[PDB]
């Protein structure tokens, strides 16, 4: 009853960056992360992506 | 419709002048009057204008 959902809200989320570097000796990342309002994010279970 | 509409005649500066620099030391002012906070080297915070 009260340790369970009923509302249209993901679990797993794909983020992208914008206006990166792609340098040869440095290749950074702008990961603009806005978690949504009410809603919580573990982030041992949060990795990237090659 | 010539020169002088869209071009001037001035006296040659050797670099682009003063323009505006965006210089910080942002992890200390939180922001000072109005800014907004992303911490690398695309958009640091500015804490006023200085010359270069």
């Amino acid at each position: 009853h009260d340790v369970t959902t009923d509302r249209s809200q993901r679990l797993t989320l794909r983020f992208i960056p914008v206006d990166r570097e792609d340098t040869a000796y440095s290749y950074k990342a702008r990961f603009t992360l806005a978690v949504g309002d009410n809603r919580v994010l573990d982030m041992a279970s949060t990795y990237f992506d090659i | 419709t010539g020169i002088r509409s869209w071009t001037l005649l001035c006296t040659p500066d050797v670099t682009c002048g003063s323009e505006q620099v965006y210089w910080s030391l942002p992890d200390m002012m939180q922001d000072p009057v109005t800014f907004r906070s992303t911490r690398q080297i695309s958009n640091f915070p500015v804490v006023g204008a200085e010359l270069l």
